[PDB]
């Protein structure tokens, strides 16, 4: 019947009127005559609380909230709870502060937001680490209140995993303005992946250390939920290229598509009163009396907004509130430091990417010469190539994937970089060579041509891939031959082999 | 200069003992230009307004500080939230005065609020006290399941598995548990009798009513009780010589004055020591950035130290409550508390007046009582347990061995169609073997009594993973 809407000075209100009539048009046309009314401001205030809430509340009960800032401050959805709780009207937090999700939804709250779901962002992180099999940790938190919450997250869903994640504990700074104790602690990250939970002023804090602890070189990664990213609008400087966050952005969406979805979600939770109601439980009157009690004898919408479903998308909630199919734009820095659309998570909670394993790319430089394109053809038993095993993850205890050329068409012959699991001598060679040489090997495989063919002296498959400097290092079971070192150097026999006849 | 520091009362006398207590902080080791205002306000008649007072009169006025009693009535659910967390927009520190509503204690949602008096759940690990005094080793817990009570889990189970003492049971309630007869019988199962006691006083007066029903309040039946529970109708249905507790200077609310009074300003005094001392908002309109000083006020507050309270030394946990506040243990005999314990905030001090176990003597009782009754589960096995059927009769044969020698036998209730998704039936099944032979030289040396059953599975059981695909769980 009625919902109000208080935003952060954007996109401006009569275009908001337009949205509310082209959602009225649009589907579901509604019994129950909606009005909405909505503003936009800029501050953090309670006195504007109290007044346009209470002025609101004086006119004609309203039932509905939905609320997207241009604001950071997370407390705000906290502040809600007396909305929730003081007008026991239903509240949907979009953007803003009201998007910034540490309220842990009280029995009194009556919160429904479209914010970073915690659950569902460790879920989401987790999967992460394993889309790209990145199982060798570092783990930087703080003491934040509500960060233990993470800290026992990623205990108990590492321990409730069989994958065996390489776990670097939860370096916890304990309190800012440190700078010696926090870079005692921070000189204990030995691995490649940091993982940050922080704030965004110590985030600049922590790039600006670690950039003189060389942590921030362009092998490491760097995956920082929306805890430092937020507003998308904000790219301040010390934050380089790989910097990867999980965001309900308006870069998939806009602002008054959220808006025409959360009202629906609103009539669907109307439509479901009038199904085991007929009547409506309205909203308080004042903010200066409590007149009998606050018995809720008709029962407001918990039960209600369980059930959500929206245009192909379920837009229903959890017990906690939270989405039960979430959209999570994950959101990768650039060399441009551009926040740009890599990662989604609609279709079952699975990720939707860009297949793009290097991300950080020589912002802050740092350069680096380590990885060696070794692409050989599928010699057996120097080679045997597996496919991707469902075995909760793609690791599978000697193998590397190596991203084979699938071809589409006879026409279109465009290789598809399919990462395909790798077993042999050569890759235990190559592994004893990470061991002993220890640097980083690129494993592909050869399509065209086998060892090489003087095709007019083109060379192909290994020689046409060393001399056209495809596969700058290569392995294979290669016969050293004379015409062949008078093109390509070879390393020390390690195979004695030569020409041999099989018979019965 | 001029820090406004507010107080949430229901009398304005104690208001004034306020202001008096602010002419003694501005004589006290504190000096002078001028640097304090007087702001006190009453409690609300609307329990939704709440903070009229606090952005018209008090934020208005620049308070940096309030100082909060519970309610007019102190008793409804009118526990103070509204006032703390309209302070808590842009983090400004306030101290629960004598609040022990662990909600509170939860730092991870209520932000900067730290208390002069500390709930329950630090009365917690006062009950480990016990334990070192009293020799025990099996925990009967009791737990209404509330964030107070969950959290009180947390400090129980870290301080049991920091010396790795291992409870026993946890049951779990609401407030407004009357049925609690089932977990009641199941509460008569165990060695232990130690009760320790975690829910409202209605809960408390119905339990010390069917507990009593079952019988179930003899001696070695401690009631170890929380202060909640110490007042009410849970008062008068308990039985007697039983352990509660009493903070000290709980309730003479004007030595907290003295000592808030001498805390804060002390601690305001560390605070102009410092560098960028961020200036107070007037308005709670167009201030749209929190303090910056907000943890600089949490590291004054933290580190700082008062020895010379009227409660004691008032210096703080890691959660902002008093550590060292004085204890005592009290017990109800012929419902009329008897002081036995005494704690510096350690320091066990068993009074003279001797506890009398609230069922029997005075003589510590036991949470160890053996039964001789062992269940036995036997997996389906031969030779170690050939699985046979027994008579007609549901008995077992006579049969003899390959030496002539009549074999031991057991009936082993155990199902019929052994396998998952079928209609199991226990029955009585004749059981042979090595395992009866030992336990059987075990009933002779070792003096005890077998309850033998056969698997439902027939199988181990391992590791293995329950729906939503992460539950881990021994099967």
């Amino acid at each position: 019947l009625n919902i109000a809407v208080m935003l952060g000075h954007s996109h401006d209100v009569t275009e908001r009127e337009l949205r509310t009539l082209w959602g009225p048009e649009q589907a579901a046309g509604l019994p129950l005559d909606v009005n909405v009314v909505a503003l936009l401001m800029n501050r953090t205030d309670p006195k504007s609380l109290i007044t346009h809430v209470c002025d609101l509340m004086s006119g004609a009960r309203i039932h509905g909230l939905v609320f997207g800032d241009d604001t950071d401050q997370e407390a705000v959805a906290q502040m809600l709870d007396f909305i929730s709780s003081h007008t026991f009207v239903p509240i949907l937090g979009i953007h803003g502060g009201a998007s910034m999700i540490m309220a842990d939804k009280d029995p009194t709250s009556t919160f429904f937001q479209f914010g970073a779901s915690i659950q569902q962002q460790a879920t989401v992180m987790l999967k992460i680490m394993q889309d790209y099999d990145w199982h060798v940790f570092s783990l930087v938190t703080t003491i934040f209140p509500g960060y233990r919450e993470f800290i026992s997250f990623v205990k108990t869903t590492v321990d409730n995993s069989f994958v065996g994640w390489d776990m670097q504990n939860v370096i916890t700074l304990d309190t800012s303005f440190e700078d010696a104790k926090t870079q005692v602690q921070l000189k204990k990250i030995h691995s490649s992946v940091i993982l940050l939970y922080c704030s965004k002023d110590e985030a600049v804090l922590i790039l600006s250390e670690a950039r003189s602890l060389g942590l921030t070189g362009y092998d490491f990664f760097w995956i920082v939920p929306s805890l430092v990213s937020g507003n998308t609008e904000l790219i301040p400087k010390e934050f380089p290229s790989g910097l990867i966050s999980v965001s309900y952005d308006d870069w998939d969406y806009s602002l008054e598509a959220r808006v025409r979805d959360g009202i629906g979600i609103l009539t669907t939770a109307a439509s479901s009163m009038l199904e085991k109601f007929s009547y409506i439980p309205e909203a308080k009157a004042s903010c200066y009396g409590q007149m009998e009690r606050p018995e809720v004898p008709m029962h407001t919408l918990h039960p209600f907004m369980v059930n959500v479903t929206w245009d192909g998308k379920d837009l229903s909630f959890t017990e906690e509130g939270y989405q039960v199919h979430p959209r999570l734009v994950v959101i990768v820095l650039n060399k441009d430091r551009e926040w740009e659309k890599v990662g989604k998570w609609e279709n079952h909670t699975l990720s939707l990417r860009h297949a793009v394993w290097p991300r950080y790319k020589s912002f802050s430089d740092e350069p680096d010469d380590n990885h060696l394109s070794i692409v050989t053809l599928e010699e057996a038993p120097f080679v045997i190539v597996e496919d991707i095993d469902p075995l909760t993850e793609t690791c599978v205890r000697n193998t590397v994937p190596c991203r084979k050329f699938v071809k589409i068409n006879n026409s279109t012959n465009e290789g598809m970089n399919v990462k395909k699991c790798c077993k042999g001598f050569c890759i235990d060679i190559l592994k004893k060579l990470s061991r002993t040489v220890k640097f980083t090997y690129d494993l592909y495989l050869v399509t065209n041509g086998k060892h090489g063919k003087k095709v007019n002296n083109v060379w192909n498959g290994m020689i046409g891939e060393v001399v056209y400097q495809r596969a700058v290092m290569a392995v294979g079971s290669l016969t050293i031959n004379e015409e062949r070192s008078e093109v390509v150097d070879f390393s020390v026999p390690f195979v004695e082999t030569g020409i041999s006849v099989m018979v019965s | 200069k001029i820090v406004n520091i507010g107080a949430v009362l229901s009398t304005r006398k104690h208001e004034q003992m306020f202001r008096e207590a602010v002419n003694q902080a501005n004589k006290r080791h504190g000096s002078w230009k001028i640097q304090l205002n007087a702001t006190s306000v009453t409690h609300k008649p609307n329990a939704i307004q709440m903070a009229l007072s606090v952005c018209e009169d008090l934020i208005s006025s620049q308070v940096y500080a309030i100082l909060v009693s519970h309610p007019p009535t102190p008793n409804d659910h009118f526990t103070p939230t509204p006032v703390s967390y309209t302070a808590g927009f842009y983090r400004i520190p306030v101290l629960g005065l004598t609040t022990r509503m662990s909600i509170y204690s939860d730092k991870s949602i209520h932000l900067s609020f730290l208390r002069t008096v500390p709930p329950y759940s630090h009365q917690s690990s006062v009950w480990f006290e016990m334990m070192r005094v009293y020799s025990w080793n099996h925990i009967i817990l009791l737990v209404s399941d509330d964030h107070e009570g969950r959290a009180a889990q947390k400090r129980l189970e870290t301080l049991l598995e920091e010396r790795e003492s291992k409870a026993e049971k946890v049951l779990q309630f609401d407030p407004g548990t009357k049925n609690v007869t089932a977990l009641l019988m199941e509460a008569k199962e165990l060695e232990a009798r130690v009760i320790i006691l975690s829910a409202s006083e209605d809960d408390a007066a119905t339990v010390y009513r069917a507990a009593a029903m079952l019988n179930m309040t003899g001696s070695g039946y401690v009631w170890l009780v929380g202060e909640r529970e110490i007042s009410g109708n849970a008062l008068r249905y308990a039985p007697d010589g039983i352990l509660g507790l009493q903070l000290i200077n709980g309730k003479n609310e004007s030595a907290h004055i003295s000592d808030a009074v001498g805390v804060v300003a002390q601690a305001v005094h560390e605070l102009l020591e410092k560098e960028n001392i961020t200036d107070p908002p007037r308005g709670c309109v167009g201030n749209t950035n929190i303090w910056k000083t907000g943890p600089l006020f949490k590291r004054v507050l933290m580190s700082s130290k008062y020895a010379d309270g009227v409660t004691g030394r008032v210096e703080f946990n890691e959660d902002g409550d008093r550590k060292f506040a004085n204890y005592s243990i009290m017990n109800l005999q012929n419902r009329k508390l008897v002081q036995v314990g005494i704690y510096n905030g350690t320091h066990v001090i068993p009074n003279d007046r001797k506890i009398i176990w609230p069922g029997g003597e005075t003589e510590k009782p036991r949470g160890y009582q053996m039964s001789t009754r062992l269940k036995i589960v036997t997996i389906h096995q031969e030779p170690f347990v050939y699985v046979k059927p027994t008579l007609s009769d549901g008995t077992c044969k006579e049969e003899f061995t390959v030496n002539g020698d009549p074999v031991k036998k057991v009936i082993c209730t155990g199902p019929n169609d052994t396998s998952p998704g079928s209609p199991r039936h226990t029955v009585p099944q004749c059981c042979y073997g090595f395992c009866i032979d030992l336990l059987i030289k075990l009933a002779r040396t070792m003096n005890f009594t077998y309850e033998v059953h056969l698997v439902a599975d027939g199988k181990f059981g391992t590791q293995e993973r329950v729906n939503n695909s992460n539950k881990k769980e021994w099967n």
